[PDB]
């Protein structure tokens, strides 16, 4: 990982993830992709 | 092209069509960045009652310094409506 | 022609497009270790 | 609700004169790491 920073900061709040996925849901926003959009397909796997 | 790769990735740990069809609703532009309106960022701290401080002490600092990710991670916390959705799938990683 | 396949058709290309999109993604970082 | 049957025609070859596009850019670059 090595996203402290933005790692930290989302486990404080969300109270609980998977360490991989913060590590992989990350990296789409990374590369400019829509914040809404990633939302949507995290909220269409479940 | 790594935004595929991600999608294959996400879904094995997911592993719970939605795969191809799920790659074709993500688009935007190549390089431009599309800031958030903050007010949802309010919102989401008082959803989450674990830390009444902890969740806003630490965040005004992570604002200090300058995230390229910062203002779209805060959105999508707060976008979170499912419960235990993401949180019940972390537990099984763990064990 | 059922015209409920007749969009089928599509999903069957599209997985054509995306699945050999991801077997080059991996093909390119060999190329880097390697080298 | 209902596909053109135009459009829908005219994405299909450009979908496949592309997929064909991409398949001759792995079997190069895989026969090069063989090679």
């Amino acid at each position: 990982t090595e996203e402290m920073e933005l790692y930290e900061l989302a486990q404080a709040a969300g109270g609980g993830i998977d360490p991989d996925v913060f590590k992989i849901l990350v990296d789409l926003l990374k590369l400019n992709v829509a914040p809404l959009a990633v939302f949507q397909m995290l909220k269409s796997m479940c | 092209r790594i935004h595929h790769d991600v999608n294959e990735l996400l879904s094995l740990l997911r592993v719970h069509a939605e795969v191809y069809i799920d790659l074709l609703q993500k688009n935007r532009t190549p390089y431009v960045t599309t800031t958030v309106s903050a007010h949802s960022a309010k919102v989401k701290i008082a959803e989450f009652s674990r830390t009444p401080e902890d969740f806003l002490k630490k965040y005004d600092e992570l604002k200090s310094k300058n995230t390229r990710n910062l203002d779209p991670l805060v959105y999508l916390l707060s976008k979170l409506t499912e419960d235990k959705e993401t949180l019940q799938y972390l537990q099984q990683n763990a064990k | 022609r059922n015209m409920k396949d007749f969009e089928n058709q599509i999903t069957e290309l599209k997985k054509e497009n995306f699945n050999l999109k991801l077997r080059i993604y991996f093909l390119e970082e060999r190329m880097q270790q390697e080298f």
